[PDB]
């Protein structure tokens, strides 16, 4: 499932802002 | 609305052109607990001794700000925040600086971040999602009228207050710009295709980001995710989103018009502006004035257990706040 794929991903925690 | 906004603008412009500066000092606050950390600073819960009010004090290390080329962005943050005034915006109460650091003392939300509750609970129902989204729609209408682009909508940046209403925080990328701007900034999952493809962009990227948020709130995951940012940018730029089977017809159609790569067709960006969003069928239950008034009952209210309880926040390791006996970067931050 898509939920399963998300929860298994490395990006379920707080996501950092990015900048150049 | 037009009238409200006109007067809103008069209020903003006066503070914009004559910003508050140096309205407190570090020794006026007792430092309690770290509520969040970033590359060039942290935020701590603090107590204002004179009032016994609790605040979230953002502390930025000037040298690290300078290292990361975030000087102008940081000046934008303080200058914009001191000037704005809106129910769903966290208030900047005081700002000051010392030899080492910059400080912004803002209104504390013990309810924690949306992110925390969304991840734990899994997903929000459409009405629940719709209630938050309404407050974002109104907040951007407000900010955009002042020529401000926000540039970091995400659940991590939305606080839940004691009435279960939201406060938008984190104005580090907010900018007053009348034309196009070009900085690559934001959060990967939330970036409009314009940004990724290094075009000049405008306030339409906030409307795209709104689309990402609504989706994430209602699905429980984002429309575009992968293990690495590059894989995310590919997905975003492909122009393809799959919606959960549980998404209503109206929701999907609102999201198609928000997550629209084509700017002439992206909602919020059209001839009819924010009303394209506001008069959409998904929002037909929304009383916009009652939302602004905070009269709608919140679908979820944070568990309260003290004005300075921190149980809705994660634990971070503490570190000394050290102030050098020498002034660092005085010139870079002269106007702060
Ligand atoms: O920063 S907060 O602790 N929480 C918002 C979190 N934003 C998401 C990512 O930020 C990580 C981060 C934290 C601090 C700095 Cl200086 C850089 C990056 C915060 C800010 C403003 C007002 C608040 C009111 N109450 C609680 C927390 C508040």
């Amino acid at each position: 499932t898509t939920y399963a794929d998300f929860i298994a991903s490395g990006r379920t925690g707080r996501r950092n802002a990015i900048h150049d | 609305v037009k009238e409200f906004l006109a007067k809103a603008k008069e209020d903003f412009l006066k503070k914009w052109e004559n910003p508050a500066q140096n309205t407190a000092h570090l020794d006026q606050f007792e430092r309690i607990k770290t509520l969040g950390t970033g590359s060039f600073g942290r935020v701590m819960l603090v107590k204002h001794m004179e009032t016994g009010n609790h605040y979230a004090m953002k502390i930025l290390d000037k040298q690290k700000v300078v290292k990361l080329k975030q000087i102008e962005h940081t000046l934008n943050e303080k200058r914009i925040l001191q000037a704005v005034n809106f129910p769903f915006l966290t208030k900047l109460e005081f700002s000051f600086k010392d030899n080492s650091n910059l400080y912004m003392v803002m209104e504390y939300a013990p309810g924690g971040e949306m992110f925390s509750h969304l991840r734990r609970i899994g997903r929000f129902s459409e009405p629940h999602a719709r209630f938050y989204a309404a407050q974002i729609v109104l907040t951007f209408e407000y900010l955009h009228s002042l020529d401000l682009i926000y540039r970091d909508l995400k659940p991590e940046n939305l606080m839940i207050d004691q009435q279960g209403y939201i406060k938008v925080t984190d104005f580090g990328f907010a900018k007053r710009v009348k034309g196009r701007t070009w900085t690559l900034c934001g959060t990967p999952e939330y970036l409009a295709p314009e940004i990724i493809l290094s075009k000049g962009y405008n306030k339409a990227v906030d409307w795209w980001a709104l689309g990402v948020l609504i989706y994430e709130m209602a699905a429980g995951y984002p429309p575009f995710f992968a293990d690495q940012p590059i894989q995310i940018y590919e997905k975003i730029v492909s122009g393809k989103v799959r919606f959960p089977s549980h998404f209503s017809s109206d929701l999907k159609d609102l999201l198609r018009n928000l997550l629209q790569v084509d700017l002439t067709k992206r909602f919020g960006n059209l001839k009819n502006g924010v009303n394209d969003i506001k008069n959409h069928k998904w929002f037909a239950t929304t009383d916009w004035i009652a939302i602004y008034q905070r009269k709608v009952e919140a679908p979820f209210i944070p568990k309260f257990k003290g004005p300075g309880d921190t149980s809705n926040f994660d634990d971070y390791e503490e570190e000394e706040i050290r102030v050098s006996i020498n002034e660092k970067c005085g010139k870079e931050f002269s106007e702060f």
